[PDB]
């Protein structure tokens, strides 16, 4: 934040500011699953086909 | 009063490639004493008469 | 550089390579001199011109 405002007297007042950081490190994930191509593929999409 | 991370270290900062495939390797000279063959198969096979 | 190609005999071999890095800083510089005004423009004589 910057500086309270102040009264004037005299003379100004240069005051100082500071800044932040904030660091974050990536993941990887996954998920798989194993179907036969028989199963449905090759005779009828009954099951798996919302998959 | 910002902190170290985002300094001259890493929030100013430029990448430069100047350094890039800049260190050669020696001339190639194998031509100067040897001749190339073409082949075609496993092997192959000289023969002279004498 | 890429490991040297070599007989492939057995089974083949994954190799890695290395990466480098180089870092430098720049720097300030500063260079001042103090002459007076009436002292310059009261100069008939010619010198101070290729200040």
């Amino acid at each position: 934040q910057f500086p309270k405002l102040r009264e004037w007297i005299g003379q100004r007042v240069i005051k100082d500011m500071a800044a932040q950081g904030y660091q974050i490190t990536n993941k990887l994930f996954e998920s798989t699953v194993g179907v036969k191509r028989t199963d449905i593929e090759d005779d009828n999409l009954g099951v798996y086909g919302p998959l | 009063a910002i902190i170290t991370p985002a300094l001259i270290s890493a929030l100013k900062t430029s990448f430069q490639k100047h350094f890039q495939d800049a260190l050669a390797t020696a001339p190639s000279t194998y031509l100067q004493v040897a001749t190339v063959i073409p082949s075609t198969t496993a092997s192959n096979t000289y023969g002279w008469l004498g």
